């Protein structure tokens, strides 16, 4: 699968400076003149915020400060004036191949220091290894049978995002090939919920799980995210911790 | 593995397709006062679309079944309207013009596509494209006109060219913004086209007239079936060629196929053509090839 590499792990910037964040792909991500790349912003403890679809286009409502560029395998995100508002982690993810992958993430810091949808995850917090687990995402204010893609995404400790699977409003579903043998995604239109089932969970499954709505345009864009649910897999039942 | 099979397959399939189209549209049915003419272009296009859809479905369900189609249905319907209109108009134009004229006219897609891009998309092209288009215009003018006016056939050809340009624009847009696959393109476009054509022929009453005409001359049914089969096989080979060699090779192969189709139509069916008109067609094809080379 395609691997996305972000060169500056951390940047120290002064307010008002211009910062460029690079993102390099292991394979060409162009398709009939369109670069299938997206950029996301994630403040500490919050779900990622969708910024850019394609290499250059800016999502409506995003400030004019942000601006993407690049083509082929090399891309960059530029913020000409930087304010305290936009100090966060930035992720680049391609959408050329079915397993969608995110970059390791770049962190910025100050030197010297009816359309609206409510996603809500739920599920057990502490689980034992090899047990069967099921996560529920409840959608309010919108119908999951109306439009858009409904995905499940998890973020391991260290901020390594990983796309898992989605179920479209048609009912068609797609899975991450690495996990197709371990998980299954289903939906219940009556209650307006879609679930994710994990069987034989291992200690490596500890992560924060998000359920996000998405629409396809120059790639898949996870514009709307839930607050996420923390899943911990431990051999011993954690107590006083 | 060496893969010249793409060229051979596409060439043979579409050459036979062109011969069958010449036989059908411009055929002679009956003699004397009983002589008739083929006016059922809508039914021909409907059969062609049905066969194309069936073959595309077979290919999808056997080959590359893991893909997911992200294109919206309404986009498919909108593109299919123009695609069906272009094909129907081109087929109906043969009721007035000679087949070589129809082939030459329908081979001039770059002119309308560039015009739409410049006027609607406000795109820009290198000097080579304009010069290449200049050669095509010069060749068409030398062919379609002589020192010694426009009828219904030329108007139909112009309308078909405009609809082909619109279809190309729509296909490029949705391919860029939705990563549409060629097989899904074919399947959905042909499905929508056959739905619309079925509605149109049923509510126009042309289906019964076509059935009576076929009863009078049953030989046409085999020709129509072979025409559809050849179109579908050529479509499949075009898909395989673009998969294995991209669009440039497909364009070159189709251009040479069209030139050979014109030559065969002139030689076999005794279509009259002046030596000056030959210069026009060769210039048109040279310009088309150069445009393909220089993007
Ligand atoms: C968008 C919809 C998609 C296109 C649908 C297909 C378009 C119509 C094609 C089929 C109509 C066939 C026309 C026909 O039968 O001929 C008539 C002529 O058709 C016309 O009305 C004019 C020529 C075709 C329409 C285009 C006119 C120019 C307008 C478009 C401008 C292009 C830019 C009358 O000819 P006649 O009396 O000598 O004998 C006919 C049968 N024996
Ligand atoms: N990549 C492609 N190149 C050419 N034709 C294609 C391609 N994909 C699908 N097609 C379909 O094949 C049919 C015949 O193509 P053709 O007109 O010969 O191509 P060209 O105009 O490039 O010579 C068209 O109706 C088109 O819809």
């Amino acid at each position: 699968d395609i691997v996305m590499t972000q060169s500056p792990a951390s940047l120290t910037v002064s307010l008002g400076q211009s910062v460029t964040i690079s993102c390099r792909a292991s394979e060409n991500v162009e398709y009939y003149g369109t670069s299938l790349m997206q950029w996301y912003q994630q403040k500490p403890g919050q779900p990622p915020k969708f910024l850019i679809y394609g290499a250059s286009n800016i999502e409506s409502g995003v400030p004019a400060r942000f601006s993407g560029s690049g083509s082929g395998t090399d891309f960059s995100l530029n913020i000409h004036p930087v304010e305290e508002d936009d100090i966060a982690m930035y992720f680049c993810q391609q959408s050329r191949k079915v397993p969608y992958t995110f970059g390791s993430g770049t962190k910025l810091e100050i030197k010297g220091s009816s359309g609206e949808v409510q996603l809500q995850e739920s599920g057990p917090g502490l689980v034992k290894p090899s047990q069967s687990l099921s996560l529920t995402c409840s959608v309010t204010g919108y119908s999951i049978t109306s439009d858009y893609y409904w995905n499940w995404i998890r973020q391991f400790p260290g901020n390594k995002l990983e796309w898992m699977a989605y179920i479209r409003y048609d009912g068609t579903s797609d899975y991450n090939p690495s996990l197709k043998n371990r998980i299954s995604i289903t939906r219940d239109t009556s209650k307006n919920q879609f679930f994710l089932k994990l069987n034989s969970v291992a200690t490596e499954d500890t992560a924060t799980y998000y359920c996000a709505r998405a629409y396809y345009y120059d790639g898949i864009n996870f514009d709307y995210w839930g607050q996420g649910t923390t899943l911990t897999v431990s051999s011993e039942n954690l107590y006083f911790q | 593995l060496r893969l010249p099979l793409c060229f051979l397959g596409v060439f043979v399939c579409y050459f036979y397709y062109g011969i069958l189209q010449e036989k059908i549209t411009r055929g002679k049915y009956g003699e004397g006062a009983k002589q008739e003419t083929f006016t059922f272009a809508l039914t021909l296009v409907f059969i062609q679309c049905v066969i194309n859809a069936v073959f595309a479905k077979i290919l999808i369900q056997f080959f590359d079944t893991a893909r997911v189609d992200h294109t919206r249905s309404w986009l498919y319907a909108a593109c299919s309207i123009s695609y069906l209109g272009a094909m129907v108009s081109s087929n109906s134009a043969l009721q007035f013009v000679n087949y070589p004229t129809q082939v030459l006219g329908k081979s001039c897609k770059p002119i309308p596509v560039m015009l739409l891009g410049v006027t609607l998309l406000k795109k820009k092209y290198p000097l080579a494209k304009y010069l290449c288009v200049l050669l095509i215009v010069a060749g068409v003018a030398l062919f379609m006109y002589k020192p010694k006016t426009v009828g219904y056939g030329e108007l139909l050809l112009l309308l078909s060219l405009t609809l082909d340009g619109l279809t190309g624009v729509s296909q490029d847009h949705m391919r860029a913004h939705y990563q549409t696959g060629s097989n899904h393109m074919m399947l959905n476009i042909n499905l929508w086209s056959t739905l619309l054509l079925g509605m149109g022929i049923l509510f126009t009453g042309e289906l019964w007239e076509f059935l009576s005409f076929a009863e009078r001359y049953p030989a046409i049914i085999y020709n129509i079936l072979l025409f559809g089969l050849t179109s579908a096989l050529g479509q499949s080979f075009i898909f395989m060629t673009v998969v294995y060699f991209g669009p440039l090779t497909c364009s070159i192969i189709t251009t040479t196929r069209k030139f050979f189709t014109i030559l065969a139509s002139v030689i076999l069916f005794a279509n009259p053509i002046s030596p000056m008109q030959w210069v026009g067609t060769v210039l048109v094809f040279l310009g088309l090839g150069l445009d393909a080379k220089f993007g």
